[PDB]
């Protein structure tokens, strides 16, 4: 999943 | 070590396909000769086939995949397994992320064909 | 030897594809545990994806592809490979006939999705 | 399907090496061109080297792995794996008896050398 | 993509073997769970076996190779293929230089033995 956490 | 580049023999028909399990969009580039022969591109967490497609080794017989994502190339790994002497697969797996599970793009090249 | 046979981890999903290369009608029974769980039937001389589904491995991981054209069981080749100790393709040919190509039918099981 | 024979780019040194696991004493015959090249004997239950050679593969690039206990063909499965698109190896099990574990003699080609 | 690295059955017995193609003494370590269990040292241009052994897999089952040559960490390639859903080979191959032939140490592990 694209995303900052990732 | 370089990954997802093959030396098929030349001048010869074989199959490419693609799968993807990953939230990201893949985006499979398939040269032949060092130019885009075919580009398949799609999204699938379901193993999905993104792209199937018929190409020729053309005269030097090579081939290399590339992948990415989001303009971020994925880190591949790759074998070529003959069975019988005459069957050949030519396997990539793909990692876009953290988990390297490798199956985010599956490539499959196959031949002979017919 | 025995040919097309594979034990996958338990419980794990994977996914199998055909691809046909032949004059004659492929029909590709895959079991899971000793009973089929998914059946494609095609036909075609380009590497046609003849049928692509998701598995499930079950409860004892046992894998089994058939092939046979006319009611004719087809001779198997098959081999596994496992990239980067995690990512696995069980490799199955099938010959119809005398030309010994083995691209009759060719099913390529991948697992792990998602 | 045809089992042992693998097509080796010509005039390629490569190695063969036989490892054996059985009671019984194994008898393998190495063809190059169709010829005899090597012939390796041995018997051990730990995987012992019964023979390693360099040899050449000659002007036709085929190699076949013959094995045999005690006159009796034994039943051969193979492939060839190629790593990075450079490093090959060629495999062969054997099994000449009922259990079915295939290692009862194990050869491994390995090639480019030097 | 890490390679090298196995995972085989808990407490198996499994052979391996290491063969040298370098100017360059090739140092080969072994680790069971994590601990050097095997090194192999030597050096050839002609695939000499410098060192063959059998260990056991150990309660974890983690089999690791690694290769250096003065000190200096190889680049390795690896991976495992498996016969008849039987008789296992984990193999690598190693670059200690700049010309990519990657046999510079060649490792064969194989299981089942006996
Ligand atoms: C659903 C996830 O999508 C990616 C990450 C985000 O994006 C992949 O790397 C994961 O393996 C998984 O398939
Ligand atoms: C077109 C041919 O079809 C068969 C024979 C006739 O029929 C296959 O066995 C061949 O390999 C080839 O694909
Ligand atoms: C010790 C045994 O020797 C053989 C049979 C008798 O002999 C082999 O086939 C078995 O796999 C096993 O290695
Ligand atoms: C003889 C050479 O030895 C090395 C380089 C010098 O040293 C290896 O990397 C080469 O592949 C080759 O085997
Ligand atoms: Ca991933
Ligand atoms: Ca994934
Ligand atoms: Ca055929
Ligand atoms: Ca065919
Ligand atoms: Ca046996
Ligand atoms: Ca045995
Ligand atoms: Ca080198
Ligand atoms: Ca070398």
């Amino acid at each position: 999943k694209a995303a900052k956490a990732c | 070590a370089t990954q997802g580049v093959f030396t098929l023999p030349a001048n010869t028909r074989f199959g490419v396909t693609a799968f993807a399990n990953s939230s990201g969009t893949q985006t499979v580039n398939v040269l032949v000769n060092n130019e885009t022969a075919a580009t398949f591109s799609g999204q699938s967490t379901n193993n999905a086939v993104i792209g199937t497609q018929v190409l020729n080794s053309g005269s030097s017989g090579k081939v290399q995949v590339q992948v990415s994502v989001n303009g971020r190339p994925s880190d591949l790994v790759s074998a070529q397994v003959i069975l019988t002497n005459e069957l050949n697969f030519a396997l990539v797996g793909s990692e876009d992320g953290t988990d390297n599970d490798y199956n985010d793009a599956v490539v499959v090249i196959n031949w002979p064909l017919g």
